[PDB]
């Protein structure tokens, strides 16, 4: 085979992750994987120093940016958070922030004509396709760590299979009868 | 044929055609192996001819043509009811029949 | 052209990709395939992208190629209510539902009419699939055991008659033997032989799935992956 | 049994319905008919339901009844490229449209082989229809003045 | 004929209506008709309060529920919004919401195996069959107010013509020759 | 038609307005409109005496009270303030207070489950859809003076359309055939 | 694991604590914990000798210094003090001073653009999330003694989770078909 250099501008290497507490353990490993592979991942645990100044501003910074790719870490608790987080017996602040992020994602999705340009649902080990929010089911759903190569390709914004340029037409022959 | 589908196209031509010719044997005037294994229109054309025959209408349209001796098959016998023309000798008679 | 197929087996996907490569290289035909445009499918969705392609082909009077295999008939039976909904290994990673089933349900509304059968080309790789796998919907239309009649398939694509009064039209490269000798043809032949061998070795491949030479560099379909 | 017909006249629809009633009550036979099955037709769709019924009849060796009439003859002529597009009031107004054409499309591929006539039954009400209205291809099969 | 009771449970008497703004007047008339006939109809203009609390949650509440039957009001503007280019959507928010609802309907339709159990297209006076979305063309397309009786039957989940139970097999007589 | 009298208790007649200096005159006209129609509007320019004792206390009085409806006057400078007020001006006091109020509204909105019960965005004549903060785009967005009747209805907590009481299921008729 | 030593200058080791009387018992233990870990805690009880010279000067010395981290000890009586200290009780000089400190913190918070750089809200055992002033709910809220290690990390200004350095983008490999 042959090797191709990755020419993605650095600003496009930015990535933001939204998740729930049940996934936090696996999400740490996922961020390790992304950072090792050159992607600048923005997740609250590593950003707590800057995120603590103003949580809502920190979230809005990544939600505004169109060039930032958002990864949705699906899990059984994620659906509960994005649907009825406030209905819980106690107030889960992270659950509420996840719900707010989900609402902002949905609003942006609708504004764009229901075109999902930058939301990448990822099913984490203890997740099932039913837990994916309905509107996200309309795009590719990756399963971690099974499809991590495809996740990297999606983040790099490259197609796994690339067609060659349209080839020449064949020879046309005439035979008398 | 692709647009209509073979059956509809076959019926369209069957009704439209002024004359219909059935060929049941290969030529002898030129030597060939017969090759130059897939579904063909003959069984369907035979069924439509049988429909017309049982209607006993437009029987004049159908004509049977052969060069080599016709095979011993029931369908050919059914087609034998139509006028015969052995083009090895019956070229002029067949031309007159068409005209 | 737009290729509709059921991803029955990864080897079958390989066969389809080899066929698309052959069309692009040796036939000069542009191929719209789900594997080649997963970005657009991700943005829009299986039904949106499918509708776009179907409408585009109908408006542009372009031909849609249907590749029939055991998976296609399985999904057709599922639609008729005589088989459990097919959950293939290959469609698992794609968006909701099934691309082939969505494409079919987008096609059926066309078959209420008596002459829409032209826009669809029904092909099946005889070595790995049989005429019994073609949905009953497409029996009304001419069928093509692929590579045994492919020259006819290319004429259908080009919208040209193969025969005319006192003369015959042929394509040299796409003829059976010339297809075998063609570069991409060798790749397609190898993929088909591999899939046929796997089918021979495993009679129940479909149930399990349910839940080489080199062209000049850069001229064929290339598979990319990160290190 | 599965009954195939063309909605030529609202009275003809009543004729078909009462023929189905006669089959169910007096003849003790189960009838598959679009009028009775409009729910399933909506759920699965026209072509899917037609294919399902044809497959059921073929698999079970159950017979299919064709009710030829003036509308069937006109639609047959239209199929042969020698008739204007039939726009009967019942079909033109109903949400379904013409299902007879779809049934034909799903049936005609059968007759490429000789033994397919066994599955089908061709019928015509002599009082309102004549044997001449029968489509040509069905003509090969035995006919019944109903 | 004789009269008979109607036995549809009240929980199944919920109906949701999606439409474009061009059919607003006829849509109001249709909602009047349905409410008078005893169907609990959900439409944005009448439920503007709960909808105002959270629009997306409100739409999802009716799209999730399988028992709710959805009536699609077809019109030239409906196909222009749901299937048309997004550039026209820059001037209309309700167009965006209709487009989102259409996407969710498509997702449900495919998710149910491409079987339309509860989407009931309706043609309004200024509508044509060409305006019906393609995947909906595969099922019955009613017209308003021409077929309101059929629409009521469909919403009741009844069938206009109903067969009796299969009767006893007929008596067979044997005669010698 | 016929006339109706609203039973809106007096305690529910309080309204609070937050805006930017680029729309002060229009906001004064809006407050005239509301006061004329019987709503006790609290705004800084009119509450100067009490607001002068303790500004933050004055703001918190209306922010804490759940029953007070808050009207957000959107405008080009409002987005600029609620995004970068401190980072673009030499201590614009009104800009900073508007940003603070906006943050408090966002915190309340998130803590409630991202449900908006009492925040009413209003687009002022020089504003555009792009100037609305994203979280406020999920609810009804009125425009002044175009929708002033709808604004009055929203404040009165009266629905613009009233559906008649739902009737019983239609009686079923059977006719032999 | 491996041991790391913080390079925090001695000038950044100053901490100021504001609290209410009900939580004074636990505040003493909290100050013990902070002192034992090397942080210079300034609280009224230990500063009484210097604080007695001029109380307001003593408070302002810590309110001015931007480098001093202020720890807000949230208790049920704290919200009561910072809301109605002067009127809800007979004169409580400590309550009035707590209210003054709270107001000064709020004023600084608003001037900075509603960004919280150095206020650390800490919930004490008898406290609840409702007792946190709203503006302090936009940052990390620690609970004593549950989160005392996290409080120490915050004071040390260190990251609890450290991400590895970002690698290079993955070289893309090509395999022809």
């Amino acid at each position: 085979g042959t090797l191709k250099t990755s020419n993605l501008p650095e600003e496009l290497r930015k990535v933001f992750i939204t998740y729930s507490m049940d996934t936090a353990m696996e999400v740490v490993k996922f961020v390790n994987f992304l950072l090792v592979n050159g992607f600048q991942t923005a997740i609250d645990i590593f950003e707590d120093r800057i995120r603590g100044i103003d949580i809502i501003k920190w979230m809005e910074r990544y939600l505004r940016d169109k060039t930032v790719m958002i990864i949705v870490a699906i899990s059984p608790k994620y659906k509960q958070d994005v649907e009825g987080a406030e209905s819980q017996l106690d107030e889960d602040e992270h659950g509420l922030h996840t719900k707010y992020i989900h609402r902002m994602m949905q609003i942006e999705f609708i504004k764009q004509g229901s075109m999902n340009f930058r939301f990448i649902p990822v099913l984490f080990p203890n997740a099932k396709k039913e837990h994916v929010p309905t509107w996200l089911q309309n795009t590719h759903v990756y399963s971690w760590p099974k499809n991590k190569k495809n996740i990297l390709l999606r983040l790099l914004r490259e197609e796994e299979f690339v067609a060659p340029p349209r080839g020449p037409l064949p020879t046309l022959q005439v035979v008398p009868l | 044929i692709a647009e209509m589908g073979p059956v509809q196209w076959l019926a369209t031509q069957k009704k439209a055609a002024d004359k219909v010719v059935f060929l049941l044997s290969n030529d002898v005037n030129s030597v060939c192996d017969g090759t130059c294994n897939s579904q063909d229109l003959f069984p369907l054309a035979f069924n439509l001819f049988c429909s017309d025959l049982r209607s006993q209408i437009h029987l004049h349209k159908y004509v049977v043509v052969y060069f080599r001796e016709i095979d011993t098959k029931d369908d050919y016998n059914a087609l034998s009811v139509c006028p015969k023309y052995h083009l090895m000798k019956d070229a002029t008679a067949f031309c007159a029949e068409l005209l | 052209v737009w290729i509709i197929y059921s991803a029955d087996h990864p080897l079958y996907v390989d066969v389809v990709l080899k066929f698309a490569q052959f069309l692009l290289t040796a036939c000069g035909t542009e191929v719209a395939l789900d594997l080649l445009e997963e970005q657009a499918i991700s943005e829009a969705g299986v039904m949106t992208w499918v509708g776009r392609q179907k409408q585009e082909m109908v408006e542009s009077n372009s031909k849609i190629i249907v590749l029939c295999s055991r998976g296609t008939r399985a999904k057709w039976q599922a639609l008729l209510g005589r088989g459990a909904p097919v959950r293939l290994r290959c469609d698992h990673g794609k968006p909701v539902g099934d691309l082939f089933t969505a494409a079919m349900n987008m096609i059926l509304p066309d078959f209420k009419r008596p002459a829409c059968f032209g826009t669809y080309v029904v092909c099946y790789f005889s070595e790995v699939s049989c005429d019994g796998d073609v949905p009953d919907l497409f029996g009304a239309a001419p069928r093509y055991p692929l590579m045994d009649r492919f020259e006819e398939v290319y004429f259908r694509i080009q919208d040209l008659e193969m025969f005319q009064p006192g003369r015959m039209h042929r394509v040299g490269e796409l003829s059976g033997d010339n297809y075998l000798r063609s570069p991409g043809g060798r790749q397609l032949r190898a993929a088909l032989d591999r899939f046929r061998d796997w089918q021979v070795r495993c009679p129940d491949w479909f149930e399990c799935e349910n839940l080489e030479p080199l062209l000049p560099p850069g001229t064929g379909i290339v598979k990319r992956a990160p290190l």
